[PDB]
């Protein structure tokens, strides 16, 4: 019973202190098997590391899977996770996938010699730490990478077009520079310019700050037209960061303007009693056509009211999941403005009848 | 289609009842005097800059028949709908115990009577589990 | 009739899904000409290349000058693109002026041998794509390059300034360290500070961070002075990139602040409305005259209060276009509080008389 | 340009007909109870902020004349009158349906009068086309 | 009395012009004592500087000495650090803490010749000036670099997200290229991948844009992958310093937005007022039960009553620390509406009663 | 009369297009000036410049004589540079003071050859072209570089503590790093710590990502103590761009919020009238003293009634200079209602007063 | 804890008076009109929104027993309480003159009556040395 | 200072007139009536907010004399009047025309009787220049 939402929590959606505090040291294992696996490269301890690790490694791959079959066992808490079906549709899930991957790429061949695709397969198990941010995995739309990248999302449009715009400026100052400078050798014996490629990997290289220092004419045209390019190309190429920067402080400003969490339950409420109205509109012996009083053929307009009260509800709870905002001072003060008027032309035809 | 058509501008001919071809909030309010449903003119300006797109303020029947025209099984309606349920549970894993909805139904929104209450809690039951799961309930919602 | 407007929106305007599939597969085949283009400049594959794609490469020619063909004969649609004059507008428009030029380009010479300016003519079909965005056209004001490169336009005094401040900054530094370090020589033998051109391109290169690896003094002096160079004024050449990504990021949030786009109805046509009025003014004798009915001698008084009249409307449009805004709630505000005082001194004064 | 100023400093001291050379807000309303236009207290402090440009919110000669020296022809208001006409029309190409004009020319701003929208129509179409272009109605707006 | 705060004020919160020239001639005595350290480190003036410096030296400490004594002594006018336990608590401050070890290092050996250590030991005299800034010392939450470090705070999940994305490409991209060009050697005779320590400080130096100009593949498929991190992964990597900026920017904006300072003392006053009246709800004998008037039995009704008028004044007390925003504003409209229609229900019902 | 402020704006106040126009060609010439000193540095065209640019150059500078004479002879218009006593306040001015400079500069030595010092007396009119934007010169509070330069001063105390912690990190890695690798000797038989001038110098390339190419441990410690000062230490030293950007988006949006230009004329006509009120508040024999009419005694409450006036319109004319803010919002909204509160009280004495 | 749950809920019952369950506006008024402390609509409606956190105007006893539950000890609230007298003491190093308590606690709130103020001064005395410390008075604030 | 501080503690007595030793919008506004200015309410409540420092919505002796301490040639000042000055002045170069001031004065602020507005033209006058320059005008302002 409430075992098993315990351990879920423990698991997966983590809560209080000693349930971060066990993420912290999964977060600790994560980094030591990196480590180890990656120290393992060295050649002076290539060997030494792979005879002591065994034993450490076969416990931890155990562990790994012990963890993965309680985690699916009390999967069984979640609705969407229930029975067979439910475990099925828990592996269908990127995380359950990355995880038995990792393991079966981990069991892939027993009793062999290590190689460098050990280290391959440990190095999949880096990724595990980001897998508990992604733990929810409630949809597809907007999740860990996508949450919070987002912000390229939103920005998408624009982001290709100053990333294609360098793109070409790119191209084309590689193919100036070449065909300016094909008969341009610098010191050392070396020919600059033999390669297009080598005058797009310039390209990348003066577009990304680089300065490898192999591959610069001397020549005064080439200096001011490689002055030109960077005055004019770089601030487009470091374009996006300044302005995934700014995106995301705008909705951290937009954070502390969000409503508050408590204020949607009775829209929410509203919203779902509509929605059985809507439902029992296609019943016409259900026992909420009572509820107005007979009345017999306004069936049809029963209906049609529920349906337009329904689409007012889910007005209703669209504005509210949307933060205060100035749309929402507007229209508070036009519906208080219009009720004033209301009040006075009521009093003031009261007043009239009182008095004419 | 000609039928559902004609069946909304029949029902919109009948909800004018003045041969404008125009709904207003006096006749709306009409309306709701007759039936009995107490409308409130904050309710009235509500729907009126809902239904109506044009922004003239009044409905027509291309307004209405675009407004009716939609569907109900999106899947941003799918989507609204867990959200929606997502709050009314605390625990948040799908299953929702009973005494919460009990009282919540009761308490909150506009009082909804206790018979339609109890119809809910049959209709939306898990084989009478108690902490009953609400995806076959918005399930059976959107199959209409 | 409607077969040309249905191709129109399937040539320039894309809507729907399979029109914006169509616009992907044509990105994508740009691609794959600038990429077989880019590989056949090898050395390796120069002659192969050009032997092989010579089919491929007529073909696509061939389908560039249908689907121009087709496209200004499914102008004829669009008003601005009627008849032959209309076919002439449509040619002087910057897109179709590209598009020409590309044709043309490709088909200077036949029947020869490729050579550089082979991908040279290949090269420009590389903006075809970014056409797609400008394929609107509306106008110069701002579009696709403008639109989104009004951003610089908004800032362009003050990225002017810095600009500026750094041009001079960087040739000044380059005379100050030309001047001290005349007789500094590096290592492996070779003078650092040998031409002011070589300075000035050392000043771009530190400006940059570009770190080439070839002219640098080793006297404490200078390695002062360029410290408190690149404390200086890196900031100030690094400004745009920043300055651009705010200023993004703030017309992104007036995107949402942006009044709804079907609210501009009643304004434009009571605008019409006042215009016709303004219109009929110079008209005495058309039939608005007797709308406010006699009235024989206030035809100027007609005029002026419908050209008042056009005034207020316009000024109504150029509000409404704004977003809602501080300024909108405080004018909203003014606007019931004065209707309540008028209520309230009408109320006061009908009760004096009543009781007085 | 004398009798340019002349005519309008006469309309001036016509809609003060008080003698203090300023025009107010109570000398309107009754200028349009004279002719009978039913004005809005909304509307006259909409006209106040706007043609009063001293700040002081009254309406001087200096200011009538600044104000009525403004050409027609402007291409600011030739790129306005363009976008507005624009949004009228749904498939942006400038060829507007009849149809969609009539209704909303009718049912849609002030409620114009039926004979000058037939006037709108007759003068604002191309040839009898139907499916008419703004252009040439907007060219000879422009061409006074 | 009045001597010791002026000499408080004096040292450690700046007031005035005097004590802001005081702070000043501080700041450059510091920036004189770090300057002539760092020139000791030279070997030409290693031992000239020594032997002569040895007075300055023992006089600064001197003076240090005797300004941590004076301070500590005037220490007693504040309320904390009043007393030996004062002292003692005054001791425990972070500042307080560094400066007796600045002291006790310098003063670790005495008549010695000088060595690196003792350029260590000046080099802790650094952080002096910006213990001016945290002289303060309020709390632990935030001050100085917690109080404007807090933007990172703020920031502190998704910079911390943006970096461990980027940590995880900068391995990836190491181990794709250590795999790739096993075999590649660049010219000159230097394996370029022969340690994966080497792998991963090119990855550092690519996401940085350093640029050396020792490890670089030559081969298309290392340019192309290069160029694909570069475009991908930079903006993420330099995404902290604008995120920091704009949210700089943001809290800059919110300082104009601030309330008056001046307007929060009734509500301190009243919120005081409360927390005295639950105070004295727990002493049923106190006078104040007396001030409402008998009311014997209603003493505990007194003590809730009192209790949820603290925390009302809580409540306003918490909302007057906020600035003026749109919340305050829909509040204000909120309470100014209903106020109208309970003036106007009360006129009403007045009315009826007066002609009914 | 009008000729001399018609010939004031063309010089230093433009207007309309045709003085904008004759702006741009005065920066073109400018840029003709300095770009054919700065060709006249190379070797090869040393003397033949020389030679020939003579008649092109005293031409020159004796239009920037005639020029210089004409503009201050025109700043008699100016009542600020009225007679001897205006000449020499305008003498005074920061842009007179760089012209009389470069002018003097260029007439040092006649009838000589040129040297170096021609090219820098060239180089100072570069300059020039920015002294149109200083030409107002009004103040010194905030004028061109401190203008736009505010955005620096508005952020001028976390800029420089930004820089300080900086410089801190920066020279204590170089320390960390000199006491490390001492013994440390890379390839090529170059010692890399041989100074602590170079391991400053180095600090400075990395926090700079120059990444010159010579001074670079190879150990594994260093490789990861520089990339613990990479992934630390740079966002901070790029902060101050994003910083400026962000603030000057700020200020851009600010510019919309800004209230109308017109507006503030009312505010400024009872400013000057109040503070003419409290001069002859000090002149008892003053006409304005019978404006309120007998009243002989109430000298000093006049007078302090009307220093009371002038304060409240101070007030007024310092929130007139503020933009449309919530501030303004909420205070329109306090009169509106306390006006309503005070109407509703004297509707219902009234009442009372009729029906009691 | 079961003799605090059933004291605040025989209290909440005591305050509803009616048998509903609830807490009303129109009852808490009755109520200070019994005892008379003179209560403003404002102060009501304010502390509505602030107790109430169901979203729903009204009170209820799970809401009034979580609200009750809070501690009065909080280290924010050790904070608040600094903060809010560091603004009173001008010198701000904890040593707050008498006089300047004194006529702040007169005039300035809710013009507390003179004995209640003498008792403040009297146990917020730190031996009677005049400019007094408010560390002690807080700490024995806190210590209940 | 003591006989400012004297005369200043008598002109506060007697604006109070009633003992309390605060001043209240009802008292000053009973000042303006027995004067007669014909005080606003907004007028009033603005002057409120402005003197009062405390956050009490009264008028103290000591707010008044730290609101009368300050002093009236503060280079803030200076410059606020030049920039006033500044934006009357179309030119912007100091010499502003007679005509313009003139007007100005006359038709806009609260309308100046025409004998102080000649006076101002008579002493902020350059010699009858005509085109006046009111450098001169602000530092006899600012001389006291």
């Amino acid at each position: 019973t409430h075992v098993q939402g315990r351990v879920y929590n423990f698991l997966e959606r983590p809560t209080g202190w000693k349930c971060f505090v066990y993420h912290f040291a999964v977060f600790l294992i994560v980094l030591v098997c990196l480590i180890f696996s990656v120290l393992s490269t060295i050649e002076q301890y290539a060997a030494l590391a792979t005879g002591t690790l065994f034993w450490m490694e076969i416990v931890l791959v155990v562990f790994f899977g012990t963890e993965y079959v309680v985690r699916l066992w009390s999967a069984g808490c979640r609705s969407k996770y229930v029975g067979l079906w439910g475990r099925l549709r828990f592996a269908r899930k990127p995380i359950s996938i990355i995880d038995l991957i990792v393991v079966v790429a981990s069991m892939v061949v027993l009793c062999v010699g290590s190689k460098g695709q050990v280290f391959a397969t440990s190095a999949i198990r880096g990724i595990r730490f980001l897998q508990i941010l992604r733990m929810l995995h409630v949809d597809r739309q907007g999740g860990t990478w996508r949450l919070l990248g987002s912000v390229v999302f939103i920005h998408r449009q624009e982001l290709i077009t100053t990333l294609y715009i360098g793109f070409l400026g790119l191209i084309f100052s590689s193919y100036f520079v070449y065909l300016a400078e094909k008969d341009a050798v610098n010191e050392s014996g070396r020919v600059e310019f033999g390669s297009y490629a080598d005058a797009l990997w310039w390209g990348v290289v003066t577009v990304t700050t680089i300065g490898y220092g192999d591959k610069v004419p001397q020549t005064w045209v080439g200096k001011t037209i490689a002055s030109c390019f960077s005055v004019f190309a770089i601030s487009f190429f470091a374009l996006p960061a300044g302005i995934l920067g700014s995106g995301f402080a705008l909705k951290v400003q937009q954070k502390q303007r969000q409503k508050h969490f408590n204020r949607q339950i009775p829209a929410a409420a509203s919203l779902i009693q509509t929605a059985w109205r809507c439902y029992a509109a296609e019943n016409p012996d259900s026992s909420t056509w009572k509820i107005y009083i007979l009345r017999e053929h306004h069936r049809a307009t029963i209906k049609v009211i529920r349906r337009m009260q329904y689409f007012v509800a889910k007005k209703k709870f669209q504005q509210a999941r949307k933060p205060y905002d100035v749309r929402d001072v507007i229209e508070q003060y036009s519906q208080g403005h219009l009720n004033l008027m209301v009040r006075i032309k009521e009093l003031q035809r009261r007043l009239d009848q009182s008095i004419g | 289609t000609e039928e559902q058509i004609a069946e909304f501008k029949e029902a919109f001919s009948l909800f004018d009842k003045d041969g404008d071809g125009t709904i207003t909030t006096k006749e709306l309010g009409t309306v709701m005097r007759s039936l009995g449903q107490n409308p409130t003119e904050a309710e009235l300006q509500d729907m009126i800059n809902e239904v109506d797109a044009d922004g003239n303020g009044t409905i027509d029947f291309p307004e209405f028949l675009t407004m009716m025209a939609r569907k109900m099984k999106d899947t941003d309606s799918e989507e609204e709908i867990r959200e929606a349920f997502r709050v009314f549970d605390k625990d948040g894993n799908g299953y929702i115990s009973a005494a919460e909805l009990r009282h919540v139904m009761t308490n909150l929104g506009e009082k909804l009577t206790d018979e339609e209450v109890d119809e809910m809690i049959r209709e939306a039951d898990i084989d009478g589990d108690g902490q009953v799961n609400y995806e076959e309930f918005v399930q059976m919602m959107t199959a209409k």
